[PDB]
């Protein structure tokens, strides 16, 4: 049996502070 | 064998794995703190990063 995800499970990558930025 | 050639005797091995990451320093080498300093141009040092 399943449901669907949307967006769920995204998590901070890395240990740092960015602010106002659209990084990948 | 204590008389093994060289290539056969045995030997001891250590190493050492650094964790640089921009998580909080724990094993730091015998540098010292000053005091902070705040408003004014000046070199600094924290954890190692110049
Ligand atoms: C995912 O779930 C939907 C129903 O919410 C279903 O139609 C679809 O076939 C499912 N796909 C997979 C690969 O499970």
């Amino acid at each position: 049996a399943y449901t669907n995800s949307f967006t769920r499970g995204v998590y901070y990558p890395d240990k740092v502070f960015r602010s106002s930025v659209l990084h990948s | 064998q204590p008389t093994n050639g060289v290539g056969y005797q045995p030997y001891r091995v250590v190493v050492l794995s650094f964790e640089l990451l921009h998580a909080p320093a724990t094993v730091c080498g015998p540098k010292k703190s000053t005091n902070l300093v705040k408003n004014k141009c000046v070199n600094f040092n924290f954890n190692g990063l110049t």
